[PDB]
RNA sequence: CCGGCCGGGAACUCAAAGGAGACUGCCAGUGAUAAACUGGAGGAAGGUGGGGAUGACGUCAAGUCAUCAUGGCCCUUACGACCAGGGCUACACACGUGCUACAAUGGCGCAUACAAAGAGAAGCGACCUCGCGAGAGCAAGCGGACCUCAUAAAGUGCGUCGUAGUCCGGAUUGGAGUCUGCAACUCGACUCCAUGAAGUCGGAAUCGCUAGUAAUCGUGGAUCAGAAUGCCACGGUGAAUAC
RNA sequence: AGGAGGUGAGGUUUU
C-alpha cells in the first residue's frame, strides 16, 4: 500500500508516495542532503516528522518541479501533511495547530503601468 | 499622415520588390568567400548605382489609414491609436483588453 | 568599422573622376559631395572641396591619409567657444 | 498604522538552535535576501563567542541581549509648539530590536576584515559591558533621566 | 624583482605583478607565465634568477613602457597634424569616439569650471 | 476624457465582434485593411439608408459580409440591382468570393448608430438640438428600453462657445458589465464647425 | 493516425466544432482518441490611450487563441472524404495532416 | 543500449472545457431584541481571501489643429513637389529621471542544482568545423506542449586576495577586428590586446515602500535591416517596523 | 447629568 500527496507554492509542484519503511527519503533519483543543500530546507521538509514521530517508520520518493529552493521544499512539506492526512486523518487537528494543512497562497505581484516594479513608485520632484 | 511621404513608401516598396533579387545576387557574390577578387569589387560598383529607395532598410512601416510613422504594430498595421479605436468598437476579432 | 572582407568603400562617381585627372593632370581643385568614401593612393597630389553641408572645404591628400575616411577632414558644425 | 490592528505574522525558527531570537537576528543582518549568508556568519560569530567565552552560543546571545536591552526611551510629545522629548517604558519586543539593531550597526562601524569577527567581537564586548552599543544604551539612559521630570 | 627599468613588489603575486607594468595585463602575465612554466599562487620571492631572466626574454617580445608611450602619442600626434575629426577633438580636449557634450563629458572636460 | 468604452469593454461578456473572421500574423493587418476599406466604402455608399452595423467574416478564404440595416428594399432595389453590385465591388475589393447578407433592425429608435445618425443630420439640416435630442429621448423610452442617455458637444447653435449637454431618462449602468449596453458615436460637419454626438441605450441585463 | 489542429478564438465555437468533428468521426469510424486541449497562446499588446504626452495611461489588450488536436486511427475513404466534405463557420481555422 | 527510451497506463504534475467552493454561512460575547463589532468551529482561503480592469455631475478656457477629422484665415512659378550633403547626437553651463560603483554580507578561478512567462517564415536558427572572442562555413528541425531563441543568475562547495585608490572602478584613450546596413567620418552595436580617471557612503533638503511588499538577481517581448542602462511582463532569494 | 481649576507656532510678508 503506497499513499499519495500533493503539494504547490508560488511556481513549484511536489508529488510525494509515502510507504512503511525506514525513513530513507529519495527525491529526483537523488537524497535530501544531495538536492537542498541549506538545512533550512532540511529543517522545512522534516518539520511534519519533528511534530509527529514518524521519522524512521515511512520511505517517501519525492518528485519535484518549479520554483526555487524554498518553493520546493514549501511544495514538499505541503505533500507530505496530504500524505499524511490520507496514512492516518487523526493528525490533520495537530497539522492544522502549526499550521502545515494551511495551504501557501502569496504569489509575486504583477507588474503595473507606471510603476518601475510591482509597488516602487518613480522618484517625485516639483 | 502626408500624401508625399505615402508615396515614397509606395514608391520605395515597389522598387524594392522589383530589384530585390538582383540585389541579393549581388550580396551573394559579396558573401562568397571563393570569389574572383575583382569581380567582388565590380559587384559593389554595381550595388552602389542602384537606386536607394530599392533597398529594405529605406522604407518606413506607416500605418495604412493615416500613415502616423511612430507607434506601428507589425500584426494590426496601424498604429496604436487606430488599433484602440478598432479595438473599442470590434473590428479586431479577440483583441479584448484583460487583466491578471 | 568596415568589414575587411568587404573592401574599402568609394563611390564611382568620384573614382571616374579622380582616375581621369590621375592622367589628365588637371591639378585644378576638384568637388564633391561623397564624403562616406575612402581614400586611395592614386588620389594623392589633388585638391579635393568636399562638401561639408553649406559649401565645399578644399582638403590636399597626403600619404598618411589612406584609410581615414574622407569626411574626416572636413568640420561639419560651426564652433568658436562661448 | 492610523486604525487597524496588525496581527504578527509566523517567523520561522532557525534549524542550528532551534530558537526564534537567532531568526529574527539574522533576518535583520540580512541585506538583499542574502540568508545562506547572513545564517552562516551568526553560526560562525556565535561558534567563535562559545569557544571563547566557555557558555553556549544561546546563553552567550541572551546575556549579551541582556546587557545591551534598554529599558527607556526619549520620545516627543508635542503638546503645543514645545519639542518636549518625554521618556516611556520600552516594550521587551522593541528592546531585543533596538539592541540587535545596535549591535548590526556596532558590526558595521568595526573596523575588523571579517563581518563575522566583528559581531563576534561586538558581542563579548558586549557581554563585558563594554563597546558603542552600551554606550549607545548609556546615552538614551542618561537622556531619559536628564528628561526624567516630563512625566 | 627589476624588470624593464621599473621596479615590482614582491609580496604579490606573478600575475597581479605583471600587470604593473604599462602595456601588460591579466592575458599578456598569464600568457607569459605559461611560457615561462611558473605558476601563479607564487610570488615574486621565492624565485632564482634564471625564472626571472626568462621572464624578461619573453617580456621583450611585447611593447611596453618605453615604446608603448612613444607609438601613443606619435598617433596622437599625427592626428592632430593632419586635422581630422579624431584630431581636432583631441586638441580640444573632448570625447573622440562620439559622446554627448551637453552633459556628462568631465572625464575630457576637466573639473567643473563656472562662469 | 475619462470613461471607457462600454462595448469595449462588453465584448468578452454580452456584445459580439463585428469580425469573427480567423487569420495569423501574416494576414491580420491585410484582413484589417481590407475590412477598413470595405467598410468606409459601405458607409460613403449607403449614407441615405439607415444602416446599423456590418459584420464580417472570412470562412474558406471567402468573404461573408452581413450588413443590419433598417431599409432592405432601398439598400437591395427591385430585384439585384445593387446588391449584386455591391457584392461584386467587395469581391474585387478582397480579391475572394464575396457573400452579402441583409438584416432587418426593427424599432429603428432603439438603434445606438441609428439614432446618432439621425441627429447628425438634423443638426446639419439646422434642427435645435435640444427638441432633436428630446425627441429621440421620448421615442427610445416609449418604444420599449430601459434607459437612454444622449450627449450633444461642441458649438452648439452656432455659439463662439463650445458647450456639452446631455439628457438621461432611466437607467444606464456604465459599470455593469452583464448589463446590455448599445453605444455609438456620429459627427456633423456644419458651416460653424463640427459637432459630436454619444448616445447610450440600455436593453435590459443578461444572465450567461 | 491522422491528426487534425484547430484554432479559434472562442472556446465555446471550437468546442462545437471539434464536437461536429468527432460526431462525424464516430459516424464514419471509431477509434477516436478524443479532443485534447493544447496550450492557449496568450498574445499581450500594450499601447497609449492618448495622442500627446501621458505616459502612466496605456491600455493593455490580449488575444487569447485557443487549439484543440483530434487524432483518428482509422482514416476510412468515406471518413476523409466527408472530413474535407464538411466546412465550419469562420473565426477558426483547420489543418489537417496524416502522422 | 540507463536517456520515459520502448512495449505499456488514465493513477500524478500539467495542458484546457464544464462544475463545486468563501457567501458573516455557524457558535459565543457586546450592541438600541436592529444594523453592526470582537474572538474561534470547520475550512485552502473569514470577513472586499490577494491583485487588475472598470475613474460619478465637474474644475483646471489643462494637453494635443503635428495620430485623424474640421469652422475660419493664409501661398498657390511657392508656407507646394524631387534629390545630394549636413543637422535633430553641438557646448564655458544649470536641472530631472536612471545605470555602474565606492567594496570581504565582497572581487577573481574551478566545479555544481533549482524557474516562470514569451517570439519565430525577407524568421528562430540545432549538431559539426574554424577563429582564444565578437563571429564565419556546410547545413537539420520548426508556422511551432515537438525545434530554435536558451547555459538562468544570485545561490552552494573548494581555493586566492587580507583592508591599500586594493586582483574594487571601469570612465577616457590607442591599435587590431566582427555583424547588420548601397553606404558605421561627423553618429550604430559588439570582441580582443593595453591604458585603469573621478570615487572610500555623500551638505542644506528630499524620494519610494506596511508582504512574497521593499531590497537584490537574472529572463523574455514590442519597437527594429542593425542600434537601450529606457518601456512593458516573468520568476529566484527575500526582510525590518507600524506605541 | 450639575459645579470648580487650567489649556492652542512665541512671532514669520506679498502675489
Ligand atoms: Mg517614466
Ligand atoms: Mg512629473
Ligand atoms: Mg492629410
Ligand atoms: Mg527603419
Ligand atoms: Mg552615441
Ligand atoms: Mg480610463
Ligand atoms: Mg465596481
Ligand atoms: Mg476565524
Ligand atoms: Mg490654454
Ligand atoms: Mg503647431
Ligand atoms: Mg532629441
Ligand atoms: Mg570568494
Ligand atoms: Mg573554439
Ligand atoms: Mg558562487
Ligand atoms: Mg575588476
Ligand atoms: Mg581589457
Ligand atoms: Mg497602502
Ligand atoms: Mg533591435
Ligand atoms: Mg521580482
Ligand atoms: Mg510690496
Amino acid at each position: 500500500n503506497q499513499y499519495y500527496g500533493t503539494g504547490r507554492r508560488k511556481s513549484s509542484a511536489a508529488r510525494v508516495f509515502i510507504k512503511p519503511g525506514n525513513g530513507k527519503i529519495v527525491i529526483n533519483q537523488r537524497s535530501l542532503e544531495q538536492y537542498f543543500g541549506r538545512e533550512t530546507a532540511r529543517m522545512v521538509v522534516r518539520q511534519p516528522l519533528e511534530l509527529v514521530d514518524m521519522v524512521e517508520k515511512l520511505d517517501l520518493y519525492i518528485t519535484v518541479k518549479g520554483g526555487g529552493i524554498s518553493g520546493q521544499a514549501g511544495a514538499i512539506r505541503h505533500g507530505i501533511t496530504r500524505a499524511l492526512m490520507e496514512y492516518d486523518e487523526s493528525l490533520r487537528s495537530e497539522l492544522r495547530k502549526a499550521g502545515f494543512v494551511t495551504r501557501d497562497a502569496r504569489q509575486v505581484e504583477r507588474k503595473k503601468v507606471g510603476l518601475r516594479k510591482a509597488r516602487r513608485r518613480p522618484q517625485f520632484s516639483k | 499622415a502626408k500624401q508625399s511621404m505615402k508615396a515614397r513608401e509606395v514608391k520605395r516598396v515597389a522598387l524594392a520588390d522589383k530589384y530585390f533579387a538582383k540585389r541579393a545576387e549581388l550580396k551573394a557574390i559579396i558573401s562568397d568567400v571563393n570569389a574572383s577578387d575583382e569581380d567582388r569589387w565590380n559587384a559593389v560598383l554595381k550595388l552602389q548605382t542602384l537606386p536607394r529607395d530599392s533597398s529594405p532598410s529605406r522604407q518606413r512601416n506607416r500605418c495604412r489609414q493615416t500613415g502616423r510613422p511612430h507607434g506601428f504594430l507589425r500584426k494590426f498595421g496601424l498604429s496604436r491609436i487606430k488599433v484602440r479605436e478598432a479595438a473599442m468598437r470590434g473590428e479586431i476579432p479577440g483583441l479584448k483588453k484583460a487583466s491578471w | 568599422p568596415r568589414s575587411l572582407k568587404k573592401g574599402p568603400f568609394i563611390d564611382l562617381h568620384l573614382l571616374k573622376k579622380v582616375e581621369k585627372a590621375v592622367e589628365s593632370g588637371d591639378k585644378k581643385p576638384l568637388r564633391t559631395w561623397s564624403r562616406r568614401s575612402t581614400i586611395f593612393p592614386n588620389m594623392i597630389g589633388l585638391t579635393i572641396a568636399v562638401h561639408n553641408g553649406r559649401q565645399h572645404v578644399p582638403v590636399f591628400v597626403t600619404d598618411e591619409m589612406v584609410g581615414h575616411k574622407l569626411g574626416e577632414f572636413a568640420p561639419t558644425r560651426t564652433y568658436r567657444g562661448h | 498604522p492610523r486604525r487597524r490592528v496588525i496581527g504578527q505574522r509566523k517567523i520561522l525558527p532557525d534549524p542550528k538552535f532551534g530558537s526564534e531570537l537567532l531568526a529574527k537576528f539574522v533576518n535583520i543582518l540580512m541585506v538583499d535576501g542574502k540568508k545562506s549568508t547572513a545564517e552562516s556568519i551568526v553560526y560562525s560569530a556565535l561558534e567563535t563567542l562559545a569557544q571563547r567565552s566557555g557558555k553556549s552560543e544561546l546563553e552567550a546571545f541572551e546575556v549579551a541581549l541582556e546587557n545591551v536591552r534598554p529599558t527607556v526611551e526619549v520620545k516627543s510629545r508635542r503638546v503645543g509648539g514645545s519639542t518636549y522629548q518625554v521618556p516611556v517604558e520600552v516594550r521587551p519586543v522593541r528592546r531585543n530590536a533596538l539592541a540587535m539593531r545596535w549591535i548590526v550597526e556596532a558590526a558595521r562601524k568595526r573596523g575588523d576584515k571579517s563581518m563575522a569577527l566583528r559581531l563576534a567581537n561586538e558581542l563579548s564586548d558586549a557581554a563585558e559591558n563594554k563597546g558603542t552599543a552600551v554606550k549607545k544604551r548609556e546615552d538614551v539612559h542618561r537622556m531619559a533621566e536628564a528628561n526624567k521630570a516630563f512625566a | 624583482a627589476r624588470i624593464a627599468g621599473i621596479n615590482i613588489p614582491d609580496h604579490k603575486h606573478a600575475v597581479i605583478a605583471l600587470t604593473s607594468i604599462y602595456g601588460v595585463g591579466k592575458t599578456r602575465s598569464k600568457a607569459i607565465l605559461a611560457a615561462a612554466g611558473i605558476a601563479e599562487d607564487v610570488k615574486i620571492s621565492e624565485l632564482s634568477e634564471g625564472q626571472i631572466d626568462t621572464l624578461r626574454d619573453e617580456v621583450a617580445k611585447f611593447v611596453v613602457e618605453g615604446d608603448l608611450r612613444r607609438e601613443i602619442s606619435m598617433s596622437i600626434k599625427r592626428l592632430m597634424d593632419l586635422g581630422c575629426y579624431r584630431g581636432l577633438r583631441h586638441r580640444r580636449g573632448l570625447p573622440v569616439r562620439g559622446q554627448r557634450t551637453k552633459t556628462n563629458a568631465r572625464t575630457r572636460k576637466g573639473p567643473r569650471k563656472p562662469i | 476624457g475619462q470613461k471607457v468604452h462600454p462595448n469595449g469593454i462588453r465584448l468578452g461578456i454580452v456584445k459580439p465582434w463585428n469580425s469573427t473572421w480567423f487569420a495569423n500574423t501574416k494576414e491580420f493587418a491585410d484582413n484589417l485593411d481590407s475590412d477598413f476599406k470595405v467598410r468606409q466604402y459601405l458607409t460613403k455608399e449607403l449614407a441615405k439608408a439607415s444602416v446599423s452595423r456590418i459584420v464580417i467574416e472570412r470562412p474558406a478564404k471567402s468573404i461573408r459580409v452581413t450588413i443590419h440595416t433598417a431599409r432592405p428594399g432601398i439598400v437591395i432595389g427591385k430585384k439585384g440591382e445593387d446588391v449584386e453590385k455591391l457584392r461584386k465591388v467587395v469581391a474585387d475589393i478582397a480579391g475572394v468570393p464575396a457573400q452579402i447578407n441583409i438584416a432587418e433592425v426593427r424599432k429603428p429608435e432603439l438603434d445606438a448608430k441609428l439614432v446618432a445618425d439621425s441627429i447628425t443630420s438634423q443638426l446639419e439640416r439646422r434642427v435645435m438640438f435640444r427638441r432633436a435630442m428630446k425627441r429621440a429621448v421620448q421615442n427610445a423610452m416609449r418604444l420599449g428600453a430601459k434607459g437612454i442617455k444622449v450627449e450633444v458637444s461642441g458649438r452648439l447653435g452656432g455659439a463662439e462657445i463650445a458647450r456639452t449637454e446631455w439628457y438621461r431618462e432611466g437607467r444606464v449602468p456604465l459599470h455593469t458589465l452583464r448589463a446590455d449596453i448599445d453605444y455609438n458615436t456620429s459627427e456633423a460637419h456644419t458651416t460653424y464647425g463640427v459637432i459630436g454626438v454619444k448616445v447610450w441605450i440600455f436593453k435590459g441585463e443578461i444572465l450567461g | 493516425r491522422i491528426r487534425i489542429r484547430l484554432k479559434a478564438f472562442d472556446h465555446r465555437l471550437i468546442d462545437q466544432a471539434t464536437a461536429e468533428i468527432v460526431e462525424t468521426a464516430k459516424r464514419t469510424g471509431a477509434q477516436v482518441r478524443g479532443p485534447i486541449p493544447l496550450p492557449t497562446r496568450k498574445e499581450r499588446f500594450t499601447v497609449l490611450i492618448s495622442p500627446h504626452v501621458n505616459k502612466d495611461a496605456r491600455d493593455q489588450y490580449e488575444i487569447r487563441t485557443h487549439l484543440r488536436l483530434v487524432d483518428i486511427v482509422e482514416p476510412t475513404e468515406k471518413t476523409v472524404d466527408a472530413l474535407m466534405r464538411l466546412d465550419l463557420a469562420a473565426g477558426v481555422d483547420v489543418q489537417i495532416s496524416l502522422g
